[PDB]
DNA sequence: TAACAGCTCTAACAGGAATA
RNA sequence: AUUCCUGUUAGAGCUGUUAAC
């Protein structure tokens, strides 16, 4: 599954939702996700970050 | 020891309607936005027949005549919304049948209602048919009323009325909604009223109501069978479903046969795997050949050693096959608790053990109920007082309840001729076990294959 | 560190993990020729790795002269494939310590030579920079060196961890399963082969929970008796022999017996029976499984221990058991409780009567009890119900059934459970395994340890 | 399939974007075996010419 | 192939309408 | 058969365990 399709996109969602997770954009649901994903492992979450906004994808 | 794994709770699938306005309840998202063909304009206007004893045609004309007047419902009225007329809620106008038309069942059919002929009657009602064979084009759907006199070739062993007359009917590509005195008696005008509207336009051609954001790279297979009690032994008919969703808009819900004998319920190697070739040419042609980068499975009984390997030799290493066992009789049920005041949501769903989990389809869903806003609405409060949870048994998916739990819920949802909220089986478990009716009754329909419109 | 943190861990960085040790070596000869996990060490033959590689990319692995590994490490010239095959390796080994992190698989430790080589890779300054993680089927049947050096590598410093996952096969498809970016061709001739016996985990416990009606019984074994018979017998004769006989033991045929000798000896003459002997069924849940005559017997046995010392009787629908309510003792107080949640409006209740429009039909309060192998797992299944004196008359209350049951909703049911789970074994549940045991009196007795609180579960949340 | 008559009342009304929507509305009975027809062959009279 | 146990489902009827 | 699936009454098919033929 591609994350930018709708239908992939509202299956987690709707997964997410299913465990109590925050509902949509809203506050805290950022940091939230990082922080459940890494469970505080801020090493591993650095390096993620990283990755995501490396400087070899920026034009 | 009395601690199992953590419940999910699937939140409630929505569904699409007109201008892609989302909502979960269906009937109050068709007064709100409508059906969601109605952007496409695919059925335009509805043009209808009948077919029935003139004695009774002022009743079959007064239901339609009715359909274009708002009702209000009187039972289940925490659940139903307020009847607005079929061409207020569809955007549709409502077509009188013009008298070239109309027609009249032929008088022989009252006699043979004494013989007690089932098959007689079928094809006499077919034969008074017949006078709207020559004019398809003028009218979409018919309207065969079968009067309360003929009760007595309504059902009888190893005969069902309205199935040999769809399975008649069906290779004649003609659309009938079969009414008989039932639908005038069950006190809620309403109830009746949004029954008999979303058939006639999902019979027309139009889809009420569609998956919201459903992946149309999935396809899922349902398999049912029905009991036929030959004088010597047992016949198992088994047919298949699919409800996959093509390039387009359109929902594609069909039913087909398996097929020369089966005293037993479970497909070999060899019908298997010619089935499961013949629902994906299905999933290839709505979907330009593309192959289907996932596959469920739903059968009510358990897959064989064999079965699955046959499962598994028609498709390529890129699709998943998810073979799934659905459950209706479980010694479980769940009580929820914070006691709660309603019962277990729907959607909520248990792993019991590794392949094996508890889904409730049945429950309580929040915000759908009109009466009293925000409470929960229970719709089979009617019959149990609690939900039974079906049970899920895996054979083959690689991991994940989530992706069958949520498809089997969404797909409890898309049944148009049910005018609930939901069902208690994916409507790819019930439009297989109504196939498998049809084809019991009748054996000449195994070679072709044939739509949901057809048998809804 | 548990193996969906690992799979977190190893997936963000497999370019620099290096691999230590048929969907596992062709996942590996996939995730080589990919360019990921450069470096592989082993200590076997296994002359498949090299063959995979082969059949994926069609061209030969570099398989180890003097210090060829170290050429190859040094010089950057990936994927590096070498066999311990136990100081030629050793300094390669320690070179590629520091280049990327470890992770050992199918490796129980036993040897000490690779146990100082791994010793002697920890202690420079940065040794193992993203980890070592020992990945074991089960931690607790692994070796004490094992833990041994991954407490001392913590203690170090470095970051080594133990984590469980399946075998190692699994783990690479579980971990295959996720790699991002993969040429067709690779993903074709690998394709996970196929999953038939499909294990799928169950999550944590997790904490608006759901309360089940299955009770769980906690006996793992019990003791029993066998007779020997020296002509054949079949479970119809048998059935009809206790039938005809009616004695104060639980039969079945597997001879399988519980209950008192001199029953025995009056439902079986001296002349047939050889001797009687015990049997000791260690694994309860799984002989419940394998055998349909074991779960019909142990349930018995249950139902026989549970309503032995109580008033409530015992009946038989369908071949369900049910504790169904006799109406000369209804009146006690421990259906008292049962009074409250069957009464409306806050009111007492009837438990036992006559139906409103109906002769002779006299209606009581019941519980189907079942017995459920789930898993590995019994339960005790309690489903309320009502019960009819007649019992091919049932259907005659039909309608009175609709009308009693029509309002035992959420609140209502969950009274009802909760009032019969008391009566049926006198405590709340809260820290409660109580012990039922059938026929206490006699050699061969069976006593169950059921948890009294019904089984339960909370959603997972944050 | 059949077109409706209504379409020829639309073309002599000349009001092509009704035309269209009957042309479309006339494929409904093609849709239920939407999976009995690959390809779909229109024609169109040249009478319908002033709504071309 | 003939019993036995359990699990599960369909075949025919009957049947009331969603927290009272 | 606008619908829903709750009960009742039965039977079959799957597995097993025995007895064999
Ligand atoms: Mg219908």
């Amino acid at each position: 599954h591609d994350i930018n399709n709708h239908a992939i996109k509202s299956k987690i969602q709707s997964y997410m939702d299913s465990k109590g997770f925050p509902l949509q954009w809203s506050p805290e649901e950022y940091s939230f996700y990082f922080e459940l994903v890494f469970r505080d492992d801020y090493e591993a979450q650095r390096k993620y970050l990283l990755e995501a906004l490396a400087s070899r994808k920026v034009s | 020891l009395s601690q199992l794994a953590a419940h999910s709770t699937i939140p409630e699938p929505l569904l699409l309607f007109k201008d892609n306005r989302t909502d979960t309840h269906p009937l109050r998202g068709l007064s709100q936005y409508g059906p969601y063909s109605a952007c496409f304009n695919l059925p335009g206007q509805v043009r209808l027949a009948y077919l029935a004893p003139t004695e009774h045609m002022r009743k079959l004309d007064a239901i339609v005549r009715e359909l274009q007047n708002p009702a209000t419902p009187k039972e289940a009225t925490n659940y139903y919304v307020e009847y607005g007329g079929f061409e207020k809620v569809f955007k549709v106008p409502l077509v009188m049948p013009q008298e070239h038309l109309r027609c009249l069942a032929l008088d022989e059919c009252h006699g043979v209602a004494a013989n007690g002929n089932g098959l007689a009657l079928a094809d006499k009602i077919v034969q008074s048919m017949s006078g709207l064979f020559r004019q398809k084009h003028a009218f979409d759907v018919l309207l065969v009323y079968l009067p309360a006199s003929w009760k007595k070739c309504f059902e009888y062993d190893g005969f069902d009325l309205h199935d040999r007359i769809k399975a008649k009917v069906a290779p004649l590509n003609l659309p009938i909604q079969i009414i008989n005195d039932t639908a005038l008696t069950r006190q809620c005008r309403a109830n009746v009223m949004w029954g008999v509207s979303v058939a006639l336009y999902a019979k027309a051609g139009g889809i009420p109501w569609k998956l919201a954001d459903w992946d149309k790279d999935e396809a899922y297979i349902g398999l049912s069978y029905a009991i036929k009690k030959n004088a010597e032994g047992q016949e198992y008919t088994t047919c298949c479903s699919q409800v996959f969703d093509p390039d387009g808009t359109g929902f594609e819900f069909v039913a087909y046969d398996t097929r020369d004998r089966k005293g037993n319920p479970y497909l070999s190697y060899q019908e298997m795997q010619s089935v499961l070739s013949k629902s994906l040419h299905l999933y290839q042609s709505s979907h330009n050949g593309r192959m289907p980068r996932k596959i469920f499975i739903h059968k009510t009984t358990h897959f064989t050693e064999d079965e699955i390997q046959g499962a598994f030799d028609s498709f390529s290493s890129s699709t998943e096959i998810e073979l799934v066992q659905i459950i209706q009789s479980t010694n479980w049920y769940g009580l929820k608790v914070d006691p709660a005041s309603y019962p277990v949501d729907r959607g909520l769903y248990q792993p019991l053990t590794e392949s094996e989990c508890l889904l409730w389809t049945q429950g309580s869903v929040m915000g759908v109920n009109q009466q009293n806003p925000g409470q929960p609405v229970f719709k089979e409060a009617a019959l149990t007082p609690l939900p039974n949870p079906i049970m899920l048994r895996r054979f083959s998916g690689n991991g994940g309840w989530h992706a069958t739990c949520s498809s089997i819920l969404a797909l409890t949802k898309v049944d148009w001729n049910n005018n609930t909220l939901y069902k208690k089986l994916p409507v790819t478990l019930v439009y297989s076990q109504v196939f498998a009716d049809v084809v019991k009754q009748t054996p000449e329909i195994v070679n072709e294959i044939y739509d949901y419109r057809f048998f809804m | 560190l548990t193996d969906n943190e690992f799979y977190q861990h190893y997936l963000q960085n497999s370019q620099h993990m290096m691999w230590f040790l048929n969907i596992g070596h062709r996942v590996l000869a996939a995730l080589l020729e990919m360019n990921q996990t450069k470096v592989v060490f082993t200590t076997n033959f296994d002359d498949v790795i090299e063959t995979a590689f082969s059949d994926i990319s069609g061209k030969h692995l570099s398989v180890y002269g003097s210090y060829a590994a170290l050429s190859a490490l040094n010089t950057e010239a990936f994927p590096i494939y070498a066999k311990i095959h136990g100081r030629e390796i050793h300094k390669c080994f320690l070179a590629a310590a520091i280049r990327f992190g470890l992770v050992v698989s199918g490796y129980s430790g036993r040897d000490e030579n690779v146990m100082t080589m791994l010793r002697a890779a920890i202690d420079q300054n940065n040794a193992f920079p993203h980890g070592l993680y020992w990945t074991v089927p089960s931690i607790s049947k692994s070796e004490p060196a094992v833990q041994d050096l991954i407490t001392y590598a913590q203690g170090k410093g470095v970051r080594a961890y133990l984590v469980e996952t399946g075998t190692f096969d699994e783990m690479l498809s579980k971990i295959w399963r996720q790699v991002k970016d993969k040429p067709a061709a690779i993903d074709a001739k690998v394709r996970t082969a196929r999953v038939c016996p499909v294990s799928i985990p169950l999550p944590g416990p997790g904490k608006p929970a759901l309360r089940t009606n299955a009770l769980p019984v906690v006996t793992q074994s019990i003791r029993c008796g066998v007779v020997t018979l020296a002509s054949p017998i079949t479970f119809s004769e048998l059935k009809e022999r206790i039938s005809q006989k009616s004695p104060k033991a639980l039969l079945t045929y597997t001879v399988l017996f519980l209950g008192g000798e001199p029953e025995i000896r009056k439902i079986f003459s001296n002349d047939e029976i050889n001797s009687i002997g015990q049997y000791y069924i260690d694994e309860i849940a799984q002989s419940v499984a394998a055998s349909t005559f074991l779960k019909s017997f142990v349930e018995e046995a249950i139902l026989t221990a549970l309503l032995r010392e109580k008033p409530i009787l015992h009946r038989v629908r369908h071949r369900t058991h049910y504790a169904v309510i006799p109406n000369a003792s209804a009146k006690d107080d421990r259906f008292l409780d049962l009074r409250k949640a069957v009464g409306f409006k806050g009111d007492l209740g009837y438990i036992t009567g006559n139906v409103t429009n109906a002769k002779e039909l006299s209606w009581a309060e019941a519980v189907s009890i079942r017995l459920e192998e789930r898993g590995g797992k019994l339960w005790i299944m309690l489903k309320p119900e009502i019960w009819i004196k007649p019992l091919d008359r049932r259907e005659e209350a039909t309608d009175f059934i609709r009308s009693r049951r029509r309002y035992r909703f959420n609140q209502c049911s969950y009274q009802i459970l909760d009032a019969w789970i008391k009566i049926l074994f006198g405590s709340i549940g809260g820290g409660g395994t109580v012990n039922i045991s059938c026929f206490p009196d006699a050699e061969f007795k069976a006593e169950f340890e059921i948890g009294t609180r019904t089984a339960f579960s909370l959603g997972v949340g944050y």
